């Protein structure tokens, strides 16, 4: 069985299986395949949200700390974190800014808390397997009750995630190279 | 003044280097005459017997002192040993495995841990 | 002070003494309270180490024992 | 399936059926922590980070109650002192709660209270140990106070003990917001 | 009390028995040597521990071995004269 | 029947030998007792730290020493002794003021470097460390209860199958687990402790050493070198960066073994099984031996590098601190070094299972197969070093007594000089490629002379002989040609009788007893070398190739201030030093009789004395001796007591000399 029987390896021309793995990592690391699918789904979801929030600020910009909330999508990370002391280390000597402190570290700490009580709580305490890889039981009531419908919905999630990962890479690289608007072209 | 801590010293130094040491020595010589004295290193104390029996009462440590503990199916081991000895028994030898093991387990050492008779 | 040793006399090394007290009596008493706490706890620990573990507690002591869920994992993870 | 699996040795283990696992109601993707079953709040079954997989729940419920109780008082203390309720005696004109701590420790009345809290907590430490050791008959966070207003319906007591926890948990998050908002905006009041 | 053990390498010298100052050892009949006799230690409670038996034993390594047990000493194993423990 | 007077010595000789306990029946009890003892010992250490901090806070002058550290002297604690003169003034007090003692530990520089400025901070630190002692004792109680609760949970434990008894071996998996312990030690306890100390330095130590600076920016991590000019110590920025680097490296290393999950990390057993090891890692004596052998290089390098590269403020400016610290840590590491071998011998006696006769698989097996070759070659190198060091020293002594300093044999220390030249070229290349050059390294490289070569050969001789005695004891602990049953007996036993040639000092413990004298002698040589080179580098460089120089220009000459301490002319502040000097001489000589005179004489003497007591009118009607019969000390007890006296005398005779010579 290819890659422990995970959704995502089936071709689209049907009657065929893309089972894309030129490096053969699925057979080299079968004990970390659930972690591989966890990472793939996490990257896909983060990249979907990242592409959406790479397009949107070109139109609307939340009015806030003017130090951030300004500039191109490229100059929006190092600007919305400011000259932190070393890296993601709050300046306790001068909280309330007045020189150097973060503006996203709140997003960072929220992501850390959610991740620890999310993936870490799923793996360390009293358990992830092949089937429950990306399944955090979030919005499963919306999932249809049919064996193939769930499988095709998961496949659509996976393929949208891969497309969003590649798309975000291309979009951010083009924006860095050129600037410009949504087309991200010279 | 730089002194005024000697008010603590004039009580503590005589106390902890005379009263406490003398009380400790008297208590130690009193403890030396208890039946429980040095029960962990001195053989034949009552508390040592009680502790050993308490360990033996635990279901895990019942057969813990037996050097042969571990044989999951001792009947299978004995049967296999008897079968292997039958094919190698020398000519008309009259020794069986069962009594051979029984007499190899029974040695004659009356003066071993005879100190388990006073406490 | 009457110094001894060649270097103290030939270099003028001196030992200053504070004219104040150092610690007030209240601070010394505050330290002695926690020292007494250490002392009581240490006497209790010495008693427990002297008597050692009591395996026969399961016949008389209440409750039913407990193995923490991580201790079970550490048991079955290996040795 | 309360058990983590069904087997005899953890090499040929047969894991429980995925749809048959108990599962936490708070975190739906996690199995239920069975160590919490029996305690008061053990119906939302919320323990991610697995801090009860390692530490006797008697300790955590002791710490949870102490935090909630101390926060319920601290939240009321901050609100009342901010709204303006200085004790009847003079020398209590600290003007602002944020500087009340440093003002009072200078005056000399905080050293008294720290002693009184200290002795009761040392008495608490003796209670917590012997309570855990199963020597005394004491539950978690049960200092034997009250116990006459405690409902005696074997279910109403469960609700009131739960009510104490819920109010304690709210106060923990309430006081943290109260204190943090006070420092950020020295405008100091229960409304802020 | 000490522990005096006799091993199979004994050749029935009787020298160990003769050297013992407290009559701990004795000769018993046996069939494992040309002398048809081996030593025995039926009264090691009287073994002071002088190890003269080990000095007298001529086998390659002593057929009689005395194991000292100092946390085991009795009045007989210490040779107490001024003091009685009974 | 009951016991004699030797019961006290017999009990106290194994008072902490938890393996020899009588109630102890399993590794669970042994491991839990050891864990609780560890907790109690940590409590003792914390209380000792709080003690020093308190006495510096209360009975001391830290607030004044911090202002003018170079010429000032710290105070250890007050003197309250009713035996002094109630009149006049002692030489340890400024007239009517209280009596004080000068601290020679070095805690003042430690606290000053760490960022302490006020007495109040030291008082709060004392309180916190007493709190930590409470916490440690409570953790001991907690773990005793948790293990007893597991034991009680065996009242609700059954596998429903005969394999349930397997749980016997996993009850102490909490203590006996190795992979988790290694992972968490090397990661947390080493790397993250270093990282936390880097944080401490960046937040306090560097801020409280210079003018106010930026918000602890990454410019606080420097790569200067050593010996900041003003304080004559390492740069605090360099120390913070060093701890940061060590912390990062050890944190990365700590993810090696399979600690918490079975899917990450390699097992230590599999690591050893595919190497030249695979030892019995379940032995507690083996682990103790190989970690004592780890604290030994650490403590020896601590002694070397506290002096060579002084890390504390104004530590090099104290002529007594620098010698006392070095000698103290050298003695500590010598004790740990001999401990490693002693517990290796105990491991071989008690906790080592060997194949039948020929299976050369275990490392100890392969060592034991050719142990005679090891011991013979160690004897050869020891003999060579002793012969050719003593003979050249004798040549120099004789030819310099005969008015011929130029007839000496002075081998120029060429190899050490080459190593020093290479290191100096590397350091100078480092310095020359700096825009902030002109740095100093203090005594990292020192002038090396023929005297240095001879003393190094003497030190190598001492180390070789100590290792020879210890290694022979370890290898023949399980049986030698003289006594081919030594593993049937205890680790320490009296002898094997006067027959078979005579067998005094035959046990492995007797090998340790013999080796402790050589450990003390080698340490004395090392300490004499360091102290002599410290007192006068020039005179050591020239006149130290003949032993008469060591006898005269160091011992006889430098003992002048100490003997003059108390005399019929007045007393100095060295009076305690001279009195302790004489007391330690008495202690050293008192242990000679426990070593030279042996038991039987004294047993007859005790029989005569007991005859007297049972013959004295009143005593006989109250005490017949049947209860706690007085007996002479047993042979092993006698050797140990003589060794203790000798060690105490030899060790404690030196600090008075150090203080008299340097201060
Ligand atoms: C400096 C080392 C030293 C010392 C102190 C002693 C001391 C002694 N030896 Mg000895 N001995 C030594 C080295 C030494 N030996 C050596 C190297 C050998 C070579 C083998 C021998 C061989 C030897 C033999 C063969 C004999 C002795 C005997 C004696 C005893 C007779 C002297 C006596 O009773 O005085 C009293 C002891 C003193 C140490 C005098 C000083 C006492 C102090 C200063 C006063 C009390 C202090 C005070 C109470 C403090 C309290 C303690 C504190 C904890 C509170 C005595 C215990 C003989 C014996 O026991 O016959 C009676 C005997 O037969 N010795
Ligand atoms: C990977 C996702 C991601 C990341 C890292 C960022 C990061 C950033 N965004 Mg952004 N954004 C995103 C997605 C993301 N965005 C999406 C999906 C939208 C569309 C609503 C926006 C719309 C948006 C605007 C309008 C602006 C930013 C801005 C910014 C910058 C300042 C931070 C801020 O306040 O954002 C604000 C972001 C939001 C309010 C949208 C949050 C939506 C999150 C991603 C969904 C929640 C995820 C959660 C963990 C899952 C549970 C909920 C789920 C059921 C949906 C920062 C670089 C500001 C800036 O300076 O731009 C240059 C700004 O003005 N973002
Ligand atoms: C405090 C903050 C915090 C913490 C503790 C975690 C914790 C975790 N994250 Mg994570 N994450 C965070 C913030 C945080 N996240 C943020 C802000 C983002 C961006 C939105 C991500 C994006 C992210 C992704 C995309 C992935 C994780 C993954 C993980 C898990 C593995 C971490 C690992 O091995 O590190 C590795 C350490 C590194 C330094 C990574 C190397 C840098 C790469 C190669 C670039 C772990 C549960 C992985 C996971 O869940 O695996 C299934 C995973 O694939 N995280
Ligand atoms: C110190 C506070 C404290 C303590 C000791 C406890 C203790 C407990 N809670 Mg509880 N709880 C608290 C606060 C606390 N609670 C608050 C404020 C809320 C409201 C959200 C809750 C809501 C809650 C629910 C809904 C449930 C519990 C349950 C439990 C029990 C099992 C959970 C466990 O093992 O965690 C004990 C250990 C800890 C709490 C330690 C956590 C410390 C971490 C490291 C701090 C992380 C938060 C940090 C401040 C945020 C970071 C800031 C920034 C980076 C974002 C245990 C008795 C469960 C129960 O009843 O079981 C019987 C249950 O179902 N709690
Ligand atoms: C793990 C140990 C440890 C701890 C507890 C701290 C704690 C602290 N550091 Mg810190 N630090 C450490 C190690 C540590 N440091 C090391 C090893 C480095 C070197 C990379 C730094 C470099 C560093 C910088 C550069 C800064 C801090 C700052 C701070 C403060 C707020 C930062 C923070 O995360 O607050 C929550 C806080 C007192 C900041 C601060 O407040 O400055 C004084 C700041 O600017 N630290
Ligand atoms: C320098 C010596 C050294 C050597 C020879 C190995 C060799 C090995 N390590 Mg390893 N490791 C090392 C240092 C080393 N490691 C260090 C310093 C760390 C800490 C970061 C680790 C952390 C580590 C982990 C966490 C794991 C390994 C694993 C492995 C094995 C698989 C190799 C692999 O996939 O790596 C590319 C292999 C036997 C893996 C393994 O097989 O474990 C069962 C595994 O899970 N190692
Ligand atoms: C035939 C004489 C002879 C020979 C060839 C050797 C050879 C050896 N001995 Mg040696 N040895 C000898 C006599 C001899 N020994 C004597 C008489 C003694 C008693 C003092 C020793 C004591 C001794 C010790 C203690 C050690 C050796 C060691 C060694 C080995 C290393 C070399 C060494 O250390 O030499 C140095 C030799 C000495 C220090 C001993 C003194 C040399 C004697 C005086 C020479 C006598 C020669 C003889 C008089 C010739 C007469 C010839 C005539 C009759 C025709 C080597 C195999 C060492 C070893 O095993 O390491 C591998 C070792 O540790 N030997
Ligand atoms: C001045 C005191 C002194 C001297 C010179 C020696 C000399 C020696 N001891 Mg020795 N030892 C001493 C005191 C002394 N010991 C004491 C007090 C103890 C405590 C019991 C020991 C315990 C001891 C042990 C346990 C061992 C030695 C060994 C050695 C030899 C080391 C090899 C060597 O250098 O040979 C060179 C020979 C000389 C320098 C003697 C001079 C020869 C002529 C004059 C030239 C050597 C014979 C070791 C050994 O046998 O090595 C092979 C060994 O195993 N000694
Ligand atoms: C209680 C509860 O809540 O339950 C929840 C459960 C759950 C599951 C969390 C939920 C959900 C689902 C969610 C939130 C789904 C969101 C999905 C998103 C945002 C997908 C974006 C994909 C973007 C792509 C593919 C971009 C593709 C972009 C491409 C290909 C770009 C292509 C470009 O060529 C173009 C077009 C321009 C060129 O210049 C270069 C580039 C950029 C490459 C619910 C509904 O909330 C309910
Ligand atoms: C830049 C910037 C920042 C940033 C950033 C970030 C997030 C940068 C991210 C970069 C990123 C995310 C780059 C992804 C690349 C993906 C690639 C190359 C995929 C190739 C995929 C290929 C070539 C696929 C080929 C195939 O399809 C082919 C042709 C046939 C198919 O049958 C099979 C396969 C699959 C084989 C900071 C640091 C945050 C702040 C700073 O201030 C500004
Ligand atoms: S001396 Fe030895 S060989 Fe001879 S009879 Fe006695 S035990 Fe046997
Ligand atoms: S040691 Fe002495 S008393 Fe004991 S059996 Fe041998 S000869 Fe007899």
């Amino acid at each position: 069985e290819f890659a422990g029987g995970l959704i995502g390896g089936q071709s689209a021309f049907a009657s065929q299986e893309y089972n894309f793995d030129p490096l053969g990592l699925a057979e080299k690391f079968p004990e970390q395949l659930p972690f591989f699918r966890e990472a793939e789904l996490k990257h896909g979801r983060i990249a979907m949200l990242a592409w959406v929030g790479l397009v949107v600020p070109e139109f609307v910009r939340i009015p806030g700390p003017e130090k951030c909330w300004q500039a191109s999508a490229v100059d929006a990370h190092s600007a919305c974190v400011x000259x932190x002391x070393x890296x993601x280390x709050x300046x306790x000597x001068x909280x309330x800014x007045x020189x150097x402190x973060g503006a996203l570290t709140q997003v960072f700490i929220f992501c850390g808390t959610l991740e620890i009580c999310g993936t870490w709580a799923k793996m360390n305490p009293m358990g992830l397997t092949m089937e429950n890889a990306g399944d955090y039981r979030l919005g499963v009531n919306f999932l249809p009750d049919e064996p193939e419908k769930v499988k095709e919905m998961k496949l659509k999630e996976l393929k949208n995630g891969r497309l969003a990962m590649l798309a975000f890479g291309g979009a951010i690289t083009q924006a860095t190279l050129t600037g410009s608007g949504f087309p991200w072209l010279y | 003044k730089y002194g005024d801590q000697r008010k603590f010293a004039a009580v503590l130094v005589p106390l902890t280097t005379l009263v406490f040491p003398a009380v400790a020595m008297g208590m130690f010589v009193l403890y030396s005459f208890q039946e429980d004295a040095f029960w962990r290193i001195v053989p034949g104390t009552k508390r040592a017997r009680e502790l050993d029996e308490a360990w033996r009462e635990h279901p895990l440590f019942a057969n813990s002192k037996d050097p042969l503990d571990g044989l999951i199916n001792p009947d299978d081991y004995e049967k296999g040993l008897e079968e292997a000895w039958e094919r190698a028994k020398p000519a008309g030898s009259t020794v069986t495995v069962k009594d051979k093991l029984k007499q190899l387990s029974k040695q004659n050492n009356p003066h071993w841990e005879s100190w388990r008779a006073m406490s | 002070r009457v110094p001894g040793g060649k270097r103290t006399q030939e270099l003028g090394l001196v030992i200053p003494m504070a004219d104040e007290d150092g610690l007030t009596d209240g601070q010394v008493a505050g330290l002695f309270v926690i020292a007494l706490v250490v002392f009581i706890s240490a006497m209790d620990l010495a008693k427990t180490m002297y008597n050692g573990i009591n395996p026969a507690k399961f016949k008389t002591s209440k409750g039913k024992g407990y193995i923490s869920p991580l201790v079970k994992r550490y048991i079955e993870n290996g040795f | 399936x309360x058990x983590x699996x069904x087997x005899x040795x953890x090499x040929x283990x047969x894991x429980x059926x995925x749809x048959x696992v108990k599962m936490s109601p708070s975190v739906p993707y996690l199995p239920y922590p069975e160590r919490l079953e029996g305690w008061v709040g053990g119906e939302k079954g919320f323990d991610p980070l697995r801090t009860s997989d390692i530490i006797d729940v008697y300790w955590l419920r002791e710490a949870e109650l102490k935090h909630g109780r101390i926060c319920m008082l601290a939240t009321l203390g901050w609100i009342s002192v901010d709204a303006g309720w200085r004790f009847e005696a003079e020398m209590f004109q600290g003007v602002s709660v944020i500087n009340a701590h440093n003002k009072m420790v200078e005056m000399g009345v905080m050293q008294q209270m720290l002693s009184i809290v200290g002795v009761c907590e040392i008495f608490s430490l003796y209670l917590i140990k012997e309570g855990l050791l199963g020597k005394i008959q004491r539950k978690a966070g049960d200092y034997f106070i009250g116990k006459n207003f405690l409902p005696k319906e074997e279910d109403k007591a469960k609700d009131m003990q739960l009510k104490e926890l819920e109010n304690g948990r709210l106060a923990m998050l309430a006081f943290s917001g109260i204190c943090t908002q006070a420092n950020l905006f020295p405008e100091s009041h229960f409304p802020y | 009390s000490h522990a005096v053990k006799i091993y199979d390498t004994c050749i029935g010298c009787t020298l160990c028995v003769r050297a013992c100052p407290t009559d701990v050892l004795e000769m018993v009949p046996a069939s494992i040597n040309a002398a048809k006799q081996v030593a025995s230690s039926p009264r090691v409670e009287d073994c002071v521990g002088c190890k003269r038996c080990e000095t007298a034993c001529p086998t390659d390594f002593l057929s009689i071995r005395v194991y000292l047990q100092d946390n085991e000493e009795t009045q007989y194993s210490l040779g107490l004269d001024l003091v009685d423990w009974s | 029947g009951r016991c004699a007077s030797s019961r006290y010595l017999q009990v106290l000789g194994s008072i902490h030998d938890i393996e020899c306990g009588f109630g102890i029946d399993n590794t669970l009890s042994l491991n839990l007792q050891i864990f609780t003892a560890h907790w109690g010992h940590l409590t003792i250490i914390l209380i000792w730290v709080s003690s020093n901090l308190y006495h510096i806070a209360s009975n001391a002058n830290y607030s004044l020493w911090v202002k003018n550290p170079i010429p000032s002297m710290p105070i250890a604690h007050n003197i309250w002794d009713p035996h002094f003169t109630n009149s006049t003034s002692t030489p340890y007090s400024h007239t009517i003021i209280t009596t004080i003692l000068i601290a020679y530990s070095g805690i003042y520089n430690q606290l000053y470097t760490s960022g302490f400025n006020t007495i109040n901070q030291i008082y709060k630190t004392t309180f916190t460390f007493s709190c930590l002692a409470v916490i440690s004792i409570l953790l001991a109680k907690i773990h005793i209860n948790t293990h007893s609760e597991l034991l009680h949970k065996l009242a609700s434990h059954t596998s429903q199958i005969p394999s349930f008894f397997q749980l016997l071996y996993f009850l102490d998996v909490a203590i006996s687990s190795v992979n988790i312990r290694f992972n968490f030690h090397t990661g947390i306890l080493v790397g993250l402790f270093s990282i936390g100390y880097t944080g401490h330095l960046l937040d306090i130590t560097i801020p409280a050493s210079r003018a106010p600076l930026i918000h602890t920016s990454p410019s606080y991590l420097t790569f200067f070198g050593g010996l900041k000019s003003n304080t004559s110590s390492l740069y605090l920025t360099d120390i913070a960066h060093h701890h940061l680097a060590i912390g990062i490296i050890s944190i990365l290393t700590g993810h090696l073994y399979s600690s918490f999950r079975a899917a990450l990390g390699t097992y230590i057993r599999d690591i050893l099984y595919t190497s030249h090891l695979t030892h019995s890692i379940k032995s507690l004596h083996l682990a103790l031996s190989l970690i004592l052998a780890s604290c030994t290089p650490l403590t020896s390098t601590t002694a070397q590098h506290i002096y060579s590269l002084t890390p504390y403020f104004y530590l090099s400016y104290d002529h007594i601190y620098s010698t006392a610290l070095y000698v103290h840590h050298s003695y500590i590491t010598s004790f740990l070094a001999i401990a490693s071998h002693a517990h290796t011998a105990i491991t071989l006696v008690r906790d080592w299972v060997a194949p039948l006769e020929q299976e050369s698989s275990s490392k100890q097996i392969r060592i034991h197969t050719h142990k005679a070759a090891i011991i013979s070659h160690l004897s050869w190198v020891s003999l060579w070093l002793g012969f050719h060091t003593l003979a050249v020293y004798s040549h120099n002594d004789t030819c310099i007594a005969f008015n011929s300093p130029s007839k000496q044999i002075l081998i120029e220390a060429s190899n050490g000089q080459l190593i020093q030249q290479a290191s100096g070229k590397a350091l100078y290349g480092t310095i020359n490629s700096i825009n902030n050059y002109n740095k100093s390294f203090d005594s990292f490289i020192h002038p090396i002379s023929p005297g240095d070569l001879y003393v190094h050969h003497a030190i190598a001789l001492g180390l070789h002989i100590t290792v020879l005695i210890l290694l022979k004891g370890g290898l023949e602990a399980r049986g030698s040609k003289l006594m081919p049953d030594k593993m049937e007996h205890s680790f320490g036993f009296s002898c094997d009788g006067p027959g078979r040639g005579g067998t005094c000092d035959i046990s492995a413990w007797d090998s340790f007893y013999l080796a402790t004298f050589w450990m003390l002698n080698s340490n004395a040589w090392i300490s004499f070398y360091f102290h002599y080179k410290h007192l006068t580098p020039r005179q050591f460089s020239e006149s130290s190739t003949y032993l008469e120089s060591w006898f005269r220009d160091y011992l006889w000459f430098n003992s002048t201030p100490l003997i003059h301490g108390y005399s019929t002319l007045g007393a100095n502040d060295l009076s305690v030093q001279s009195w302790s000097f004489l007391l330690t001489h008495l202690a050293w000589a008192s242990g000679f009789m426990f070593l030279i005179s042996w038991r039987g004489y004294w047993q007859e003497l005790i029989d005569i004395i007991l005859y007297i007591h049972l013959k004295t009118p009143i005593l006989i009607n109250l005490w017949n001796g049947d209860i706690y019969t007085p007996l002479a000390l047993s042979i092993v007890q006698a050797r140990f007591i003589g060794l203790v006296h000798f060690s105490t005398g030899l060790i404690l005779t030196y600090p008075p000399f150090i203080i008299g010579a340097t201060s």
